[PDB]
């Protein structure tokens, strides 16, 4: 059956942390540790800082926009309904587990991303959501 | 060693207190007024040149800004306020400019992108200051520029004030190339109409980017240095040329784990509020935003109306000095004394102006105060490490000269949104005018009416209150913006950041008048 | 061996001819007028203040000038011109305040002296640009400053012009700092009040001179480093004070002597003549000012356009560039690898701006002409050589640029009487204007009609020939003076004598885009 | 942030292609040949010597290197072919000298150490050369020098060609005399007889380490500063020596993990083929030995016969340039840009030289590239980063010095075993030295017959074809080796490792000719 609405939400989460976690390791290497730039917060001066994503699901486009609030809690639109979602990444075993919770709703799931599709592994099932290529990398 | 206990500044103010509600919903009411003009400048030239500039299928200015820095990383973007207002009958939001500093591939650097929306992307005169301003932050904190360059050339109907003098348009090439000389990189990338005086850009540039749809430059000029299908494209080529630009950040300070202030900093409001006539401790809001709220004050019981002391922001070292009062003979040797002792041992410096007016003592004999604050003034101009400057209160006279005002090449500027500027109170000068007419015609022997007391009077009252709003002081380029108290440690961390960029040499003194 | 011949450059002109006639008529007209208006300057604030000011036993700013410096020692005034007609109904002559250029003692020093006749050595907001100019030319060329201090502090009624920004009163002070850390003497006449706002001048000089009659500056203050009966004696011990400099001046160019050229000066006005349309070859020019008219071109048949080569002017050498048409490829490229050759030989630089308008010919293919010049505007900002500008004839568009503006900080730039400068011609801009605005308006359907043409195209006509003036552009501070071509030579050479001051260090050049 | 990806060159090349297979066949022909040939060399001076020396109860040098270096450590022999057929009749195996670099207590040095098999260790004039090869690579890198002296002194026969000249033996000691100035260790193992103009060698070292068996140079002379018992223990000590040097490597260059290519590199063998008239893409070459196969080109669409970019290999940055056709003048500028732009980073150069003969095209206008190509070799001189050659295809005429040949001082120049070099095509000097002859008995009034045409053009096409050789230029040292295509990437890795020893300064450069 066509993924639901929050389905892509908890995919889009799990991409936003994954790009975290590569910030992490490059402030690990530098010599700034403690920078405030190395945070993913997003912040702006007096405006609140708005992502227009786009995740490929089936044979049909979606396109989410991801409000970065202050309180580190993500305000997700897609389409009319928006969901309020506040999630980490945290490794079970020798996995990548992403918690997530979408308008209070709790969610565990196993994240695996590997090139273009997202793989979010749990006990409903299996939700594959494509990361359209830029097409001008081939 | 370092596990020894160091005390804590900060109390927890009176939230029943009446003038602390007072004061929260007057400080309140300014951060919405502040928030509310920020989104309309956001919002752009207008729903009309938005669409036309979509439907040439070109991406907004601010998108890409989004799509060019590192995901999620914090932008800090500079005058969001120029041209507020400046000019009589068009609205030119944020100067028709945007300016900020952002990390791309892990790296600081100095964004600066034409808005075309606004009048075509034409230069105003305040359009040429703002750029000339973040090309000299970015000099002197040695930051890659990137431009993205969507231009219409000077507005022709105000030529007089964009072309001919030095701090005119023309100084834009001349940094670039200066900036090339002292191997800062500069990135143009042409995302829009390579019209007249615009190929001068890319020209100058190190490495260019040029979106596809002049055809002449990537074929035959050879101007064209890569070639890119459209906006997305270009933006993430921009992003390997930033990568391949074999650059490692060189930090020469000690560095600590950083830690959270003990107190709310929402608390501010509460504290400070809108009326300038009340004071307060300066020392509540540096509790407020150093880390973990330890300060070390420095010579405390000398010069008290002056706080001067060491804490760390983010981990870093930091000087701070502020002003709890009139300022004075004492206050002014501590001054120089610490701005000294911080040279020698290389730490950055942080002002905080809170000048208190004149109005309650008539006289405070400045001769004395002068040939004391002369020497804090040297001091400061000489300094040479890192400094930044914050307007917490008012800033009057020769005290804002001492405080390290913009005529001191302060690295950054912000001024909170209750803040006045001005070379005197309204009421002083329009004394000292009247003063000065009365006695005049006192000496020709003319007789001095009281209406024409009132008459002078009352229009330099108006015109000082009005010329010294934080709204006028920004719409041109003397602050680089108006700060959310709220937000006031975060910016700092990220300005202080930037300013470890460039390496910190040693402090030359003049003669210091004993 | 100095002993074999060169061939001199300069032909004796047709003194017959009509067009020589005319051109020396309306020539010598336009000196006539300026000397006027420098003699209506000269007379100084009126005759009231001027009474005034005698009657209080204090020597007028000119008489200062007149005995401080060496007895017959020419005097290099800048800016005459500040403030003509800068403001609607006031008139301040001279911008309130007179800089120059002298010799005290056998040493090259800048004199800056307030003018109290002038609403009592107030402070207009020209009046602080003109200072900024005075100390920037003192800074880079490493001359002592010598101020004689009789002000009255910020003119109230433009507070907002004179305090808050960057190159706004506080910079003074700022450079007085820096000028003293890098060992420039600094030296105070506190000729005038010590008024509020004036301690600090003295306060942060080197050394002090006060005229008897705070008291409490001299006897306890101890800001008073000499103490003074008058106005006479205050310059004599100025005079002492600078001999007890311990300074010797050191030259690191190659000197021949001098010869003087074998055109005279006077011609000229014929030459040049008054309307811009008509041309000639700058070679008379050069012809008329280098040392016994002789002149090494180099590449003479390649980029005509430009005329480049190495003269000496009272025996320094110099490299000369002048414009001789409108400049192309070839142009650009000779000037750069002229600019380029210089700065290895450290060799001064002249440039002489003719810039030719673009009426003529429609396109000139903007691009090429562009991607050409960039380089140019590099190697000539890069370039650390002493350079100074003058401006014989039109300057418009990036060309000004190209041949060091203002935004190039040559060390001097001057401009003769029959001077245009702007960003384009008039009627340029009013076509580029209608067109925008035609074809914007048949973008959304609109009509366009003649009459609409008419009223776009006339305003901008008349303002530009307004704003295109030498008086215009000398009554803000866009360039050091308006000088008589029968004198340029000598101006010339006290100029590169005074660059001669400061060391030259190597030019550091950025990437050649090749 | 350094996730976001990037386009790889190369392509899958047809494996089925006949031309596929016959160029594999004629490339893998020549490694063999390459390879038996290298073999025979290793054998060394013959069984005859070996026995001898082994006899002694001395090692062989071979089996010295392998002690010596760290175990399992990669070495990096330099010009195993000098000699090679050189002289008419004698076999000079490796020049009679082992040169090298390889990591001795992890410090990489250069080793170099004689071979007594050859003639005793007598010196030919190559191995002179040999030597002055190493000890400047070693000089320009700053490597620790060991030498392992088994000699036999000058070959008295040829004397003339071995002692008197600048570059003849006493440079030797020259050298190490000033790399014992700059602080670059010397350590002289006399492992052999220490026979007359040899103790000359231990005498000039830092220190000394002697095989036991002058027994008056250790006890009495003092020249001796350790002692072995044999061979064995002299290693043991040279690496305790090494050990004691207190030196610690310094890198100034950004790092990344390194990735292997995409595509396996012994398709090289089908792609390159031996045929110089058939053409290949540089681009393949460069997919095959950077890392991950990702690579930034730079003006791709301007001068495409030069193919210029930026890429990693093993982690570290390189800016690569190679030929893809016939250079122009846009390939020489936009080289002239590249170079500027990587001096200006501080990136190591890498350059593939495929220079494409004349004999396509008959005048190619040899005027216009040449003022050109005089820019790049101007740039090419002046560059300061390390720069290493790689010679893949022909190398004719000033292209090779415009594409850093030996005059230029590249830190290594290695050649493939299908190269050629030599002023011109060997045809094209035939036609030129018939037309200058048969113009000038034409001048003479004398006939040219067509006899005497061929008569002067075969045996200079025959002596071309022979003097191009690889084997004919690396028996000269006119290269550090010949090296497998097949294992490039590797030896590049190495290589640029040792480059990096030094520290990289910063680049000066001549006037550009514009
Ligand atoms: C370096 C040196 C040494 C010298 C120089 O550089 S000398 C440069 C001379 N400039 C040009 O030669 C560019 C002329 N523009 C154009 O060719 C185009 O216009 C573009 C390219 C701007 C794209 O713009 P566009 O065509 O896509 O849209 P448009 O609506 O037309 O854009 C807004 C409209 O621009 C009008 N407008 C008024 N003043 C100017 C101005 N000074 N420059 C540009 N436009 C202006 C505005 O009044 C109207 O809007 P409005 O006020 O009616 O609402
Ligand atoms: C550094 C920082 C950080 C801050 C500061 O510095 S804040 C400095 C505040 N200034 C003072 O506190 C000096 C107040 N002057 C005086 O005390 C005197 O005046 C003197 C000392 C100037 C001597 O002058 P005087 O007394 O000998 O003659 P007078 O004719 O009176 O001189 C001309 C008359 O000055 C009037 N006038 C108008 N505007 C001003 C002005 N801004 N300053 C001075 N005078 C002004 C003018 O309008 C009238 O002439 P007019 O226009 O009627 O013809
Ligand atoms: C710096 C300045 C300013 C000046 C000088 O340095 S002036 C140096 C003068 N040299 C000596 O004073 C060393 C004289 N050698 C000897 O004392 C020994 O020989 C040893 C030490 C070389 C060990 O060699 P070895 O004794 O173990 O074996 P051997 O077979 O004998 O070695 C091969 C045989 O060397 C013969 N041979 C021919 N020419 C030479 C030559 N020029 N040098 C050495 N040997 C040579 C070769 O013809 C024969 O072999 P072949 O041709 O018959 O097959």
């Amino acid at each position: 059956k066509a993924a639901a609405k929050e389905s892509l939400c908890q995919a889009a989460l799990g991409l936003i942390l994954k790009e975290k976690a590569m910030t992490d390791t490059f402030t690990l290497q530098a010599h700034d540790q403690f920078s405030p730039f190395s945070s993913s917060s997003g912040r702006r001066l007096n405006i609140s800082y708005t992502r227009n994503m786009t995740l490929k699901d089936g044979k049909n486009n979606v396109a989410i926009a991801v409000t970065y609030n202050h309180d580190g809690s993500y305000s997700m639109q897609i389409e009319d309904k928006t969901f309020q979602v506040l999630g980490n990444l945290y490794s079970e075993g020798d996995c990548t587990y992403l918690k997530c919770s979408v308008n209070g709703v709790a969610s565990k799931a196993k994240l695996i991303i590997l090139e273009n599709t997202i793989y979010l592994f749990s006990k409903e099932g299996s939700i594959e959501i494509d990361i359209p290529v830029p097409k001008y990398l081939s | 060693y370092h596990g020894d206990s160091v005390a804590s500044l900060g109390t927890q103010p009176d939230l029943g207190s009446a003038l602390y509600q007072e004061n929260y919903k007057q400080m309140k009411a300014l951060v919405n007024q502040l928030h509310e003009r920020v989104e309309h400048i956001k919002l752009g030239g207008g729903e009309k040149a938005r669409a036309l500039h979509i439907s040439r299928g070109k991406l907004l200015p601010r998108e890409r800004i989004d799509n060019l820095i590192d995901p999620g990383s914090p932008f800090l973007e500079l005058s969001q306020f120029a041209g507020y207002q400046l000019y009589d009958n068009e609205e030119v939001p944020g100067g028709g400019i945007i300016t900020g500093i952002g990390r791309v591939s892990g790296v600081e650097c100095m964004i600066i992108a034409n808005d075309a929306t606004v009048k075509g992307g034409a230069y105003y005169p305040v359009t040429v200051k703002k750029q000339l301003r973040a090309q000299e932050i970015a000099m002197q904190n040695r930051l890659p520029c990137i431009y993205l360059v969507d231009s219409g050339g000077a507005y022709l109907p105000r030529q007089a004030d964009v072309f001919p003098d030095r701090d005119h348009f023309g100084r834009t090439f001349y940094n670039q190339a200066i900036m090339s000389s002292k191997n800062i990189a500069q990135i143009a990338v042409v995302m829009g109409s390579c019209t007249a005086g615009g190929a001068y850009v890319p020209a100058m540039a190190d490495e260019n980017i040029i979106v596809r749809k002049a055809d002449l430059h990537c074929r035959k000029s050879g101007v064209s240095d890569h070639w890119a299908l459209d906006d997305h494209h270009a933006l993430h080529l921009t992003r390997k040329v930033v990568r391949n630009l074999n650059y490692q950040k060189k930090l020469d300070v000690t560095i600590e784990p950083s830690e959270e202030p003990l107190f709310p900093a929402d608390e501010l409001y509460g504290i400070v509020g809108a009326n300038l006539k009340r004071s307060f401790d300066v020392r509540e809001v540096i509790a407020r935003i150093v880390d973990g709220s330890r300060f070390t004050e420095f010579k405390a019981f000398y010069g008290d109306t002056l706080v001067t002391g060491f804490a760390r922001i983010f981990g870093y070292p930091v000087g701070i000095v502020g002003n709890n009062g009139v300022l004075f003979s004492e206050s002014a040797k501590k001054g120089t004394h610490f701005v000294q002792l911080c040279c020698q041992r290389n730490i950055p410096l942080l002002f905080l102006q809170n000048i208190t007016g004149f109005m309650v003592g008539r006289e405070y004999e400045a001769e004395g105060i002068a040939k004391d604050g002369a020497k804090m003034v040297a001091a400061v101009a000489c300094a040479q490490v890192p400094k930044i400057t914050l307007i917490i209160g008012g800033s009057y006279g020769a005290g804002n000269y001492g405080m390290c005002g913009r005529a001191y090449s302060p690295r950054f500027l912000y001024i909170w949104p209750n803040a006045r500027i001005s070379v005197m109170g309204g009421e002083q000068a329009a004394n000292v005018l009247a003063t000065i007419t009365k006695d005049q015609r006192a000496r020709e022997g003319k007789q001095f009416s009281s209406a024409d007391e009132a008459a002078l009077k009352e229009p330099i009252i108006k015109k000082f209150e009005e010329e010294g709003n934080p709204y006028y002081s920004s719409a041109r380029v003397w602050d680089d913006g108006i700060i959310d108290p709220a937000d006031t440690r975060l910016v700092l961390g990220l300005s202080f950041s930037a300013a470890l960029n460039a390496p910190i040499e040693k402090t030359d003194f003049g003669i210091f008048r004993m």
